[PDB]
């Protein structure tokens, strides 16, 4: 139930409000619709392409030391 | 002052802030991301809040309203029903009798103890 967000400076922040442990004063399936499943597919494709070895010809990748070339380039 | 005592009863029993004319002595921001700062309008006060007892009473009422708002925000409920605890607070009818009498203090202490009970229960069990 804990939704965490990692920051580039090592900071880990809890996302949104913290819900109680299912205790409310008392005295179906959480399925995804069309756009949610499409966003799931798109984020999946992104996580695929965002791999470092797949980060070909991008400024965000670091090149191999003593080589001056990105890892997919050397590959 | 019927309207003002109604608004004060709402603030002390639900933490609901609705002052479109800036006549109530308590308002906050976000009308730090989760924490809003409450500001006490000194011009529209009901007392001088200069003595330690008056300051503590004002702090207690403000804390009661803040705890009510926090409980409403956490439970995602628009209002808090009276059955949430064994404590009930009646609405104020005569403002002068409430001022000269300690029934105001009775109501304040009762709703403060109620809010403390509810908050402690929700945090110790929820």
């Amino acid at each position: 139930q804990f939704d965490l967000i990692r920051l580039n400076n090592g900071t880990i922040e809890l996302n949104g409000i913290l819900t109680p442990k299912a205790e409310v004063l008392t005295k179906i399936e959480k399925t995804l619709n069309i756009d949610e499943l499409e966003s799931v597919h798109n984020t999946f494709l992104t996580n695929i392409l965002s791999h470092k070895l797949f980060a070909t010809n991008t400024s965000e990748i670091s090149v191999g030391d003593y080589s001056g070339q990105p890892y997919p380039t050397s590959l | 002052s019927q309207d003002y005592c109604t608004m004060l009863y709402e603030w002390l029993t639900q933490g609901i802030l609705n002052d479109p004319y800036q006549e109530f002595m308590t308002y906050d921001d976000l009308e730090r991301a989760w924490d809003t700062q409450y500001f006490i309008r000194k011009d529209v006060l009901l007392r001088d809040c200069d003595s330690e007892e008056d300051k503590n009473l004002l702090f207690k009422m403000l804390r009661t309203g803040i705890l009510l708002k926090v409980v409403r925000a956490s439970l995602q409920i628009p209002t808090i029903p009276s059955n949430s605890s064994d404590i009930t607070i009646q609405e104020i009818n005569d403002f002068a009798d409430l001022m000269e009498g300690s029934n105001l203090e009775l109501y304040v202490d009762k709703c403060y103890s109620r809010a403390n009970e509810i908050f402690l229960k929700l945090f110790f069990q929820g």
